[PDB]
């Protein structure tokens, strides 16, 4: 009952058995009643609002560690838990910008299909207010047209703490698409395009490009290797097989039907 | 009515219009179902006219592609042409050695075996609608 | 994703190729339709 | 009908090559060479332009059907 509920709650966490005991506190959340419709006595909600924040810090916790496995099966049993069964849900202050670090996890994962499916649940609440969910569909409305990397020139409104876990993920998923893109039709560009319009004039970035891809900096350029084909055709590999159409054709229209 | 002036601002170049009017027919948008249209519509906007012109146009250079959108400037031009071939909107290539945006021409489609691969469906289809006939014929 | 990264700096529904395709000529070709049998 | 007279005829030919290679028969000049025309026709059917003879033509007699 209540085992050890704000102990190292805003300070620091480095105890590693107390994930244990925190599980052994979750233990006895879903051995109570129940957990699934949660159906009569209300007040057996009250410890699942608390259970609510002791995963929301469990998450703040994995976010620390930085476990992506976790973090997910966090927000999950969180969700269904704001998808209980009994949906009477008193408002607590602390889901509207969970939900903006799950719609910060899923957006820098290239889940737009997950992205546009979940804002069919919240209509009013998506826009007309709530911050931590308006900044990241105006993150999207953003990453729409043409502003991707304007984005980064709108890094530096957080509205909550640091966020830099997902938008580090954001550097990796933008930077990434980058070097995809420059192995494409996007032929060879010298170094000094790289560094004005990817962004940040020299750091190890110049490690970066020329360590996780090719394109060594040589005499003033960087290089493309080639990236084309042959184009063979046989044309009568068909011929054996177009031939079992034409069999067919006759064999349906001769047969008494 | 409301869905009357809601697809004439996406061919012409005013936005704020469109605002206007989704501001003043948001009701009769939200009774329909469609709230999520304006998170994906003013994509949209700046799609509609890029592919416009790159079906205008069989060998478009940058640096003139912007200044037509009211888009002030040769960057903001390419600014909509890295994700369009990505999606799916235009065959066309671009060297960085002229910066132009050009395109080509389909001719293979009787050339080569195209039409007997849409046959073979059709052939099958009207098949059946003669088996389909005659075995649900002659129940006298 | 990838910003395409750049260095440098009523109611015409194809009626309007239909309708601005159209301004200047027939008014009197909306009812004059059927006087054209004893002289041409 | 037609390819097992196909069949048959090289199943013929070959016991006459098999024997006139080793041990046992007369060389001469009759078909070794005469057979050999034959060999030299063996249209290279899959190339450049003849893939536009199938797919110009072959297409045109599906339309019909």
């Amino acid at each position: 009952m209540y085992e050890q509920l704000k102990g190292e709650w805003n300070r620091k966490s480095p105890n590693l058995s107390k994930c244990g005991e925190e599980l052994g506190r979750l233990k006895l959340v879903l051995l109570e009643l129940n957990f699934l419709p949660t159906t009569g006595t209300k007040l057996t909600k009250q410890q699942l609002i608390l259970a609510r924040d002791i995963l929301e810090i469990g998450a703040q916790w994995s976010i620390l560690r930085k476990d992506i496995p976790s973090f997910e099966r966090y927000m999950a049993q969180l969700k269904c838990y704001y998808f209980d069964y009994k949906e009477q849900l008193p408002e607590s202050a602390y889901m509207h910008q969970l939900l903006g670090l799950n719609l910060l996890f899923l957006l820098s994962q290239n889940r737009v299909a997950e992205f546009h499916t979940e804002l069919e649940r919240l209509p009013a609440k998506d826009i007309q207010t709530n911050v931590y969910i308006k900044h990241p569909v105006s993150l999207e409305q953003y990453l729409m047209e043409g502003s991707y990397n304007k984005v980064f020139l709108a890094k530096g409104n957080i509205p909550a703490e640091s966020y830099t876990f997902f938008i580090d993920i954001l550097l990796d998923t933008i930077r990434d698409e980058i070097a995809g893109c420059i192995e494409k039709a996007y032929e060879k560009i010298l170094f000094t395009e790289a560094t004005r319009i990817l962004f940040f004039n020299t750091p190890k970035k110049m490690t970066d490009y020329a360590k996780k891809r090719g394109w060594v900096l040589g005499p003033n350029n960087y290089y493309s290797f080639a990236s084309q084909q042959q184009k063979p055709e046989d044309t009568t590999i068909p011929s054996t097989e177009l031939a079992k159409q034409v069999i067919e054709y006759a064999r349906q229209l001769e047969m008494i039907v | 009515m409301p869905y009357f002036l809601l697809t004439q601002a996406v061919r012409t170049g005013n936005l704020a219009k469109f605002n206007q009017v989704l501001d003043q027919f948001g009701e009769k948008f939200q009774a329909d179902g469609t709230y999520t249209l304006i998170i994906r519509l003013r994509h949209n906007v700046i799609k509609t006219g890029v592919r416009m012109i790159s079906l205008s146009y069989s060998r478009i250079s940058l640096a003139d592609i912007a200044q037509k959108l009211q888009l002030d400037s040769p960057e903001d031009a390419e600014f909509i042409v890295a994700k369009a071939i990505r999606d799916g909107v235009i065959e066309a290539s671009i060297n960085h050695e002229k910066g132009y945006v050009q395109s080509k021409e389909m001719i293979d489609i009787y050339s080569t075996r195209e039409p007997q691969l849409a046959f073979h469906q059709r052939i099958s289809f009207c098949l059946d609608i003669h088996n389909m006939s005659v075995k649900a014929m002659r129940f006298p | 994703m990838s910003e395409k990264k750049q260095p440098v700096d009523e109611d015409n529904w194809d009626d309007d190729n239909v309708e601005d395709d159209f301004s200047n000529q027939l008014r009197a070709e909306l009812e004059k339709h059927g006087y054209k049998m004893e002289t041409s | 009908h037609g390819l097992k007279g196909l069949n048959s005829k090289l199943l013929d030919i070959r016991s006459y090559l098999e024997k006139v290679a080793t041990g046992k028969l007369p060389i001469n000049h009759q078909i070794i060479y005469q057979l050999q025309d034959v060999f030299n026709l063996l249209p290279d059917v899959s190339l450049q332009e003849f893939v536009k003879a199938f797919y110009l033509k072959t297409n045109d007699q599906m339309v019909v059907v």
